[PDB]
């Protein structure tokens, strides 16, 4: 069983943070391979919330990027941590 | 399960590892095992061979040799080499 | 587990001798040991979690302050910046503090300052927390100043 | 000669498989499918599969080696050369470019006795 | 008879690929202002089990609570042994 | 070991060490012939013939000869221009083997390709 | 009877139920399918399950072992007479 | 798919389109199926050199998304430079600086996320069995009365 | 010029950028190793941003460095630099998205 997500840093409103966790779920399942994953929450993102979006789906990283206000969320699903942004 | 004897050695004949990384990996353990006896200080011979490989080929090799036990792991593509000696079988997966 | 496993009597040829007398000395000053460095760490440990209860507090002030004046802004918006970078940093740095206070419970025969840190601890992760939330409902506010 | 390796057959079996993917042919460009980054990963993988399918169906007892190089729109000079170390009077290998629309895409054949 | 290579094997001949030449245009932009490219860093992972052979171990109850016979004598049978006593007896 | 002694009867094989020993010699008989990288004229295209000439030979040289050598070399311009070169040869599974190396410079690309089959 | 033993695993921080399910899965996994290979195919499944994937555990009577870990994720424990070895590692 | 028969009755092999050197099998652990899943079949197809190329042709449906984008970037930053020419008198802010200008503190936050990596750690463990004593023992009637 | 040891998995990028931002990747890495990657990520962002000649535009300079990660970005044309240092065995992904 796959129990839902755990977001630790985070700038989303209380209607998207939802819509984030719901296509993670659809992802994981739906995709095995780490950038097959990463691949489809941006093209989904891209019907949702205009051309420019990015997403990283890493076992163990760090970075700092630069995001639009309120368009970045990170969520850490159990023992897998997906980075996405806007430009 | 079907094995085969090549470079002096009883190696699972389809060389799931690249035969490149094959030949030189069972070479150097006989030629560690000339100088060190499994039966006699077995636990250094290892340690020389994990540290052999992580220098001339990709890091973090894990390696396990017995006369007897039995394992699943998983390994990365052409990255496993399991090979017997007189007895002895030496299994080794690259992560 | 040596004072443990001790014999309580050995004996030789025509002799035997009671170590018990003695082993049990031990047990009561090689505790006294463990206890010098429990209370090594414990002091340690509540160094940590007071740097954490204020830093947190530290933050919390600047968003308590009005900020009606320009300068004033310039002031806490580099505060907000840290807010993210500690938010980054401190979730490495909180899982050390975590294990420590453990670790030590299991130790120490002490029940670590009555209740009344065991309150400051869950306090300081509710208060982390909401902080967080207070620090979103902060950039929206910013966002309108 | 029941077996035995013919320059023809090999060169019909490629153009039934070049067809087979994207060619109604007829004289006439009926069909227009530029070069996706997408679907040159799919072409590739169904193009080699048809090919060696084409070969198989009159194969004799021949070993068959089949390469798939894509181009993406030519403007870029590009020359593929082949070599066989084998005995003449026994195999023979060819190599066939073709030009459909936008796609540029060459394809070689490795002929081995057995 | 079986399989054997004393037939010489060394001719060798090339050939040239290509493609023809066309226009410059080509009706076709260079590049996009943006660009989408997915990088994985992990290597593909695949199991295997391997155990080290168990040598086969049978399992046979035998007695040798009987004397020693020859092997074509039963040492339970009546018959057998009382022949073989009678051969004995023939200096 | 008269199981193994029965295999040799079977398929001969000669299993010589086909992937990563022709994968090196291949590699370095390249850098050495690209020499300037900057060029790819069409001039050189006949240049560029007379390598996988050279080529071959050295893949004798390189302990195969009871295998049977095709090699296929490829010359290319590269202008951010999206191309992928796949194969697939029908051979007997763990009696034959491929070898493939690609050098990729600033402004130029060449990948080489050499397949072995064994023949008795 | 597992004289001596190799715990390095993490213990705080409620992390004492992944060395716990080392000992009991190891109990219930050699009594029942009584074959090495098989072992190490159950334990391996279990603490992917529970602790995310990427643990490598090996099952023998007799061997030699020398490999890389992630800290405070290795246990090495005898049940019975067979030596169990599991750790994580990527 | 067909088979070589190999002469003076050899055991007969055959010739398989699969290529050997490709993995046998390939495992990708799923977090929904929450354990490691394997797929016996593979592509088993070999690429020698793969090459992925921004290049578009005129009118595809790749330019028009791309056009869009430029259009959006292009609006915002006209609206940018005119309300900032509007608002200030007779405004000498060039087209850059009013990007520049475009982006704040406030218009796009920088965060630092990293996530908590175990250090990596090389031990050693050799299991030698229990020691095995050779015993012999003789039974005979009398020692077993005695 | 030396070049310390790296593996390229994608370079969409000019030859000049490419080996600047390695040199300093090394050097930096070399600075305090065993160190967190935003800690590494943040100052090769830093000096990427400060260095003159080296904006492309668009976008703004992100630096992603991990040991396990797959992605999917959208980039500026000519913006994008992935390679693997061999001594460290860390991959590092740094361009520009607009």
């Amino acid at each position: 069983m796959n129990h839902e997500p755990e977001v630790k840093a985070t700038d989303m409103e209380e209607d998207m943070i939802k819509r984030v966790k719901e296509i993670a779920i659809n992802a994981v399942k739906e995709y095995k391979q780490e950038k097959q994953i990463a691949h489809y929450i941006k093209y989904e993102f891209d019907k949702i919330d205009g051309y420019g979006w990015n997403c990283i789906v890493g076992r163990n990283f760090g970075s700092h990027i630069i995001h639009q206000t309120k368009k970045y969320i990170f969520f850490k699903i159990n023992e897998l941590c997906l980075l996405l942004w806007k430009a | 399960q079907q094995y085969k004897t090549f470079m002096g050695a009883r190696v699972l004949w389809p060389p799931e590892c690249a035969d490149d990384i094959l030949e030189g990996a069972i070479r150097e353990t006989q030629d560690a095992l000339k100088k060190f006896e499994i039966a006699r200080e077995g636990q250094k011979i290892a340690e020389h061979l994990k540290k052999y490989m992580d220098d001339h080929f990709d890091p973090y090799w894990h390696v396990f040799f017995g006369k007897n036990f039995g394992c699943q792991a998983v390994h990365n593509k052409n990255r496993f080499i399991y090979f017997y000696i007189e007895k002895t079988a030496f299994l080794m997966y690259q992560t | 587990e040596e004072i443990e496993k001790i014999v309580p009597t050995y004996k030789i040829g025509a002799m035997e001798l009671m170590t018990h007398n003695i082993c049990t000395s031990l047990s009561t000053w090689a505790k006294e040991w463990k206890l010098q460095y429990s209370q090594d760490l414990h002091k340690r440990a509540r160094q940590l979690l007071d740097s954490l209860t204020e830093q947190t507090k530290m933050l919390s002030t600047k968003l308590s302050k009005p900020v009606k004046d320009i300068d004033s802004l310039g002031y806490v918006m580099e505060t907000l910046e840290q807010i993210r970078k500690e938010q980054a940093e401190i979730d490495m740095k909180f899982n050390p503090v975590q294990e420590m206070y453990s670790l030590l419970d299991n130790y120490l025969p002490g029940g670590i300052t009555d209740k009344d840190e065991m309150d400051a601890r869950s306090l300081l992760r509710r208060n982390w927390d909401i902080l967080i939330q207070q620090a979103e409902i902060k950039g929206k506010e910013y966002q309108h100043k | 000669t029941d077996k035995e390796y013919i320059s023809e057959e090999v060169q019909k079996a490629i153009d039934d498989s070049v067809k087979q993917v994207f060619g109604i042919k007829d004289d006439s460009s009926q069909v227009t499918i530029t070069y996706n980054k997408d679907k040159v990963n799919l072409w590739t993988q169904q193009i080699i599969d048809y090919t060696i399918r084409g070969l198989n169906k009159l194969g004799k007892h021949f070993k068959y080696c089949v390469t798939a190089i894509l181009q993406q729109t030519n403007h870029a000079g590009i020359s593929v050369q082949i070599t066989a170390y084998q005995d003449t009077n026994t195999d023979g290998s060819l190599i066939q470019c073709y030009e459909i629309n936008d796609i540029y895409a060459i394809v070689s054949v490795f002929a081995m006795a057995v | 008879k079986e399989f054997n290579n004393p037939i010489n094997f060394q001719d060798t001949e090339t050939r040239y690929g290509g493609i023809q030449n066309q226009v410059v245009n080509i009706n076709q932009y260079v590049q996009r202002n943006p660009n989408f490219i997915d990088l994985d860093n992990i290597a593909e992972l695949s199991e295997h089990s391997v155990n080290t052979e168990r040598v086969k171990t049978g399992d046979r109850g035998m007695s040798h609570k009987e004397g020693g016979w020859p092997g074509n004598v039963d040492p339970n049978e009546a018959q057998e042994t009382g022949r073989f006593k009678k051969r004995i007896e023939k200096s | 070991r008269k199981r193994e002694a029965s295999l040799i009867t079977l398929n001969y094989i000669k299993n010589r060490f086909y992937p990563s020993k022709i994968q090196k010699i291949i590699k370095e008989l390249f850098e050495d012939r690209l020499k300037g990288v900057e060029y790819d004229p069409n001039n050189a295209n006949q240049l560029s013939e007379r390598l996988v000439l050279e080529l071959r030979e050295k893949i004798k040289r390189g302990k195969v000869p009871r295998y049977k050598i095709g090699v296929q070399v490829v010359f290319g311009e590269i202008k951010g221009q999206g191309l992928r070169i796949a194969s697939k040869c029908l051979w007997d599974v763990q009696n034959d083997n491929y070898a493939s190396y690609t050098y990729t410079s600033e402004k130029v690309y060449c990948t080489g390709i050499v397949f072995g089959c064994y023949f008795e | 009877h597992a004289n001596e033993q190799i715990i390095d695993m993490p213990e705080n921080s409620e992390m004492k139920s992944m060395k716990n399910d080392a000992f009991s899965q190891a109990k219930f996994a050699v009594e029942n399918y009584k074959f090495e290979n098989k072992i190490s195919s159950h334990i391996k499944k279990f603490f992917d399950e529970k602790y995310g994937p990427n643990w490598h555990c090996v099952v023998g009577k007799h061997f030699n072992a020398y490999v890389s870990y992630d800290s405070k994720n290795f246990i090495f424990f005898y049940e019975g007479q067979l030596a169990i070895l599991l750790y994580r590692k990527g | 798919l067909t088979a070589q028969e190999l002469n003076e009755d050899m055991p007969s092999k055959m010739l398989e389109p699969k290529n050997p050197q490709a993995p046998k099998n390939i495992t990708v652990y799923d977090y929904y199926t929450r354990k490691f899943k394997t797929d016996e079949l593979v592509d088993q197809m070999i690429v020698h050199f793969s090459m992925d190329g921004d290049y578009i042709w005129k009118e595809s449906n790749e330019y028009k998304t791309q056009e869009e984008i430029r259009d959006t970037k292009k609006a915002l930053i006209k609206e940018a430079m005119r309300k900032q020419e509007s608002e200030e008198p007779g405004a000498n802010h060039d087209e850059e600086a009013i990007k520049q200008t475009l982006r704040n503190k406030f218009n796009y936050n920088t965060r630092e996320c990293q996530t908590i990596n175990p250090s990596i750690r090389e031990r050693g463990v050799s299991t030698e069995p229990p020691p095995s004593d050779t015993i012999c023992g003789n039974i005979t009637q009398w020692e077993i009365f005695d | 010029e030396p070049l310390p040891p790296h593996i390229i998995r994608f370079n969409d990028m000019a030859q000049h950028l490419l080996k600047k931002v390695i040199r300093q990747a090394d050097v930096l890495i070399k600075e305090n190793p065993q160190g967190l990657e935003k800690d590494i990520a943040l100052n090769l962002v830093k000096f990427v941003k400060s260095q003159p000649e080296f904006k492309i535009g668009d976008g703004e300079w992100q630096c992603i460095i991990g040991k396990n990660f797959g992605c999917s970005l959208t980039f500026d044309a000519n913006v994008l630099a992935f390679f693997d240092l061999l001594p460290s065995r860390k991959s590092i992904l740094l361009f520009k998205s607009g």
